[PDB]
Formats: C-alpha cells, structure tokens, sequence
C-alpha cells in the first residue's frame, strides 16, 4: 500500500530549580565600617580598614 | 505460617470437587467391624467418579 | 441530511475532552434536522442485553466536527450506501481490511463520558467485527438461558431473548426435519471413514452423544409423499431462518471497512475510514 | 475509484480467448490501484464452501475492457450515486429485469477459464436472481441428501434439468456444504428436544398449537418450560456434557453459516432500451445497491 507524509507536534516543558548561597556577617565588628560608635580617634580608623 | 491471606485468595472463586475419596473423614458407630469394611466397599467406587 | 446536534454552555473542561470524541456513534430517537445534547443520552452502565435490545428500535448517528457551540453528525443508513466516512475503532479487539463491523454496547461500564455542566453522561458503543460480536452475542444470551469481566442479567427482559430463540428453534422442527434426523447414525458412520467429514463434526457437538445412546425406527411416510418432497422445503427454511438469526438477537451489520493508503490493520483507539452497507 | 489488472504475455489467440470475458466479475483483495493476474485466480476444482466462506473477505470486481497489455475492473462495494456498469449473466437460468441478483460459486457444473499459457485458472461467479438463489442451493443440497442415504426448475417458462451429480470430475465438491448444513440443522433440532423433552408428547392438534400460540403472547411460559436438566458429571468425567455450552456453540455456528451464504443483494438490474429479458450469456446492465 502506498503512503502519506505524517506530521507531528510536540511540546516540551520548562523546569525550575535556584540555587541559593548565603554569607554570615559579624556582629562585634559593626562599628568601624560605621560610625555609630566610630570614634575620632586614630585606632578606631586602623580597625575600620 | 501465614497462610490466612493466601487462603482467602482462592475462595473468591468457586470450585466443584471432582474426587472426595481422600479429602473427607467420617465416624462411623460402634457397628462390628468386619461388617464396616463391607458396608464400605459397595461406596468405594461411589466416591471415585 | 446532517444532524445539527445542538450544545449548552459547558465547563472549558470537558468541552476539550469531548473534542476528542470525533469519531464516536450516537443513538439519536427521532431524525428532526435539528436536536438537543440532552436529547441522546443513555444512562450508566447495566443490562447488555436490555441495551443491545434499545439499539435496533433506535438508528445510528456518527459526528464529524465539535464546534464550541453545535455538533455536526451524520445519519448512518437511511438513505446512504456508498457515504464514505470515517469513526474511530473504540473497540477492545482490532479490526483488519474487508471485515464488516458491528455496535455492540460496552462492556464492564467504566467507559463513559460526563459532562459536568450538562450534569449527564454518554456511553459510546463500542465497534467489533461481526465474526466476534456474533459469537459475544451468542455468549450473552447462552448465558441469559441459563436463568430459566461478566455482569449478572436482570430477569426482567432476558426471557424476552430466551422467547426469541426458542420460536426460531421451534419453527424449524419440521416433517422433513425428522427425516434428516434419522440419518444421524447414517452421518457418524461417514465422519469415521474421513478426515474432512470428521472435522466438520465438532467435539461437544450434543449429537455425538445422541448417535450412541437411542436408536429410532425408519420414519413414517409422509401423508401424500408421492406426490411432494419433504426434505427439500425443510432446508430451504433452514437456510432462510439460519440467514436472519443473529440478527434476531445481535445487531445487524452496518459498514465494512476499507482502505486505500494506510495499512490495513488500525489499531484500538485510531480513526479509520469505512464505507458504509 | 478504478482497478488495472497486469497481465503477462499469454500467446496470441488466448488473449482473444479471454477477451469473450467482459462481464464476469472477480474478487480482488485490496483496492490499490495495481494488481496482477497472478493475485486473481482460484483452482477451478475448489470446495465450494471455502471459497464462498473467502467471497466475504474480498472484495468484488468487474471486469471493463481488455487490451494486450492489462485489463481494467471497477468495484462494486464502494460507490457513489450508484453509477451503472454492464455485467455479463452466466447463471442457468434467465433474469427478469426487477430484481436483485447474487453472487454464488459455480455450484453447478463447474466453468472454469484454464490459460494453459501462463499456467493458472480462473474460476467466475454464477449470477442468481435472489429468488431462485434461495432455492438452488436447498435443490443440490436435498438431492445429495437423498443421495445419503424433481431435477427441475422453472424461471419464466422453461423448466431447466438441472445436470446430473458426479458427472464432474469433482464428485466432492459439495461434500462439506452438504455436510455441514445438514448437521447444524441436526444440532438445532437435538438442541431444542433436549431443554424441552415433553414437547412433542403435546396434542397433535391443539398442545402443540397451543404452546406455539401462547409462546408469542406474553410471559406465560408455564413458568419455566424449559424444563431444568439435571446437573452434570464432576466435570473431568468421559461423560460430561453442559448442554448450554452447545447452545452457544451452535448460535455462534448457525449464525456464521448463514451469513456466509450471501442471500444478500449486491445489485439490480435496470435496464432501459433493451430488450425486455436476458438470456444467459448475453451481457446486460445493472446500477449497484
């Protein structure tokens, strides 16, 4: 028997997944970046760096 | 010796019984022996179809 | 003609599911041009042998297109007998090139369509080839004979069918039949002396065991034998009702398939052309 | 929707020979636009009962004009509008224009085309007013019963003689169509005695009448008429027997042997401007049904 030319349609799906990472910051070492209780002085800028 | 499940697997579907010869146990009363081997040879070949 | 099947509103849901449905026969009551979904609609599953009774009062109607508004169908033989078309085989078995097809109602239920909204169902027959929906149709009513993947008869109209094969059988006792019936040892002594004739004599064939328990003197002679021949008109209604008896309890055939391109067998659940007879 | 025929080179004259053959119809197989002569073909000494039981399973044909290098056919189960097509009757007996006609296997004494050239035969089909089909049959199939163990029939004014048995070389090409309906309508009979014994002990006259007159009224019955037949051996016996397991066999048997017996009208004759009857041999018209 003869033939006829066949077709198709798919359809694929997308998938989800995140990939997550966290960094921990200190709680003594708050000021010195700061100035909340930055201090004039000259120690406290040393610290800061 | 678990054979609870499995034995009530197969009485879900009905069986005819075929031969009861030696599936089948009777008391018989207290009728002088020698006599009870005759009484029971003329049902022998009844409980064998 | 074609059926203008007309539709509710319907839940976006089933309406996909029923888009499927392109190729299934319904059953519709009246031939009016236009009609109502609510119209054909048979209930659940139960009584075969009722159902298959409902099917010759009632005549076929195979759908074409599935608007989301109207239903396009198609009036199966009322005037047509060469109106190609195409239904899809919803059948357990296949069905190969040339071999008729048959409606015969479902089997064990669980293949039904409901509609929500509609709040009804359908139950599309399925279609085998006659050679296997006589023999399911003989299976049926053997066992519906014995109440003087099976579901239990009713009583109700399975004494209706055992009716309608005892008057058939009845009517083919004739004078002319005992006459062929006293050849029976005359027939057994033939199927022992060749291979054919044996196998033409089936093993639970209810007769075998006839030709060793009774014997029967030669019959007596017709009134006015001289003059007609019995033997010959007892045949003939033998042909005439064995011509029409499954359809007496089946269902008549009504389209055999054909086709050009595609192989020849289609497997379940596949549309395919047919022409129909 | 038409149908070539390859043909081989057979030999002059035997192509003549066949071309006196366009009416007679044959069964193809499936209809693809290409078939050959060697596909088409049938021992011309066959049981009759297989091959009408294969007439079922193909599908017909018939056979437009002929040329040196193919023939053409056109089927006759497909259709549209029902176009005509001329067809060439074989049958014994004439056909009055009104009818419908039948296909059955040579039942008779058989007419085979043998091309001795491309080694193979040819078997065609009787064509039958549906009438005289019914009746041709139960004719052979009674006389081989009488046979066991007149001849004539009438179609507008001749009464044809129907030629002797055996006088075939195939004496036993009926032998199983004989055969096997005779015992099916033996089957039925035993059948229908063994569920209901005290049938025919019924009056002669009025019993019997009156269960065969009140068995197509309602319920009545006398409840269960069938009477219950006692139950059977513990079924691994040499003797069992479930009578209702041979009243199924013998629905599904009775029910195959009469659908393969045609009995079913696959054409009409209706012609116009001709002369009025047909005489066998002479070709004809007919519009498909």
């Amino acid at each position: 028997p003869a033939d006829q030319p066949v077709h198709n349609y798919m359809i694929k799906r997308l998938d989800r997944r995140s990939l997550n990472a966290a960094f921990s910051i200190a709680v003594e070492a708050l000021g010195l970046i700061s100035g909340e209780n930055l201090d004039g002085t000259h120690i406290s800028s040393a610290m800061r760096l | 010796l678990d054979v609870d499940a499995t034995l009530a697997a197969l009485r879900q579907e009905p069986a005819e019984v075929q031969c009861a010869f030696g599936a089948y146990v009777a008391d018989a009363r207290p009728d002088a022996l020698v006599g009870l081997m005759q009484r029971f040879l003329e049902e022998w070949p009844g409980m064998m179809p | 003609m074609e059926v203008d099947i007309a539709l509710p509103t319907l839940s976006p849901g089933d309406l996909s599911a029923l888009q499927r449905c392109e190729g299934r026969v319904v059953f519709l009551e009246t031939l009016r041009r236009h009609a109502t979904l609510r119209e054909v609609a048979l209930p659940c599953g139960g009584d075969v042998l009722a159902a298959m009774a409902a099917y010759r009062r009632r005549f076929a109607a195979v759908i074409t297109r599935v608007t989301p508004h109207r239903m396009l169908a198609t009036p199966l033989g009322v005037g047509g007998r060469g109106q190609s078309l195409v239904l899809q085989n919803t059948g357990p078995f296949d069905l190969t090139n040339g071999d008729h097809v048959c409606l015969v109602p479902p089997l064990l239920g669980d293949e039904c369509l409901r509609l929500t909204s509609a709040n009804l169902e359908l139950r599309f027959p399925m279609t085998l080839p006659l050679a296997q929906a006589r023999e399911l149709t003989a299976r049926v009513v053997a066992r519906a004979a014995e109440t003087l993947q099976l579901p239990p008869p009713h009583r109700d109209n399975a004494e209706a069918a055992t009716r309608s094969l005892v008057l058939n059988m009845i009517f083919l006792l004739n004078e002319g039949a005992v006459i062929l019936l006293s050849l029976i040892p005359n027939l057994l002594t033939l199927g022992a002396q060749d291979g054919y004739a044996n196998a033409v004599i089936q093993l639970g064939s209810a007769t075998r065991e006839l030709g060793q328990l009774v014997r029967q003197p030669p019959p007596p002679l017709p009134q006015d034998h001289a003059r007609r021949f019995c033997v010959f008109e007892a045949l003939e209604a033998w042909i005439a009702s064995a011509s029409r008896l499954g359809d007496t309890l089946g269902t008549r055939p009504v389209a055999r398939v054909c086709i050009f391109d595609g192989p020849p067998t289609v497997p379940p659940g596949e549309k395919a052309a047919v022409v129909e007879v």
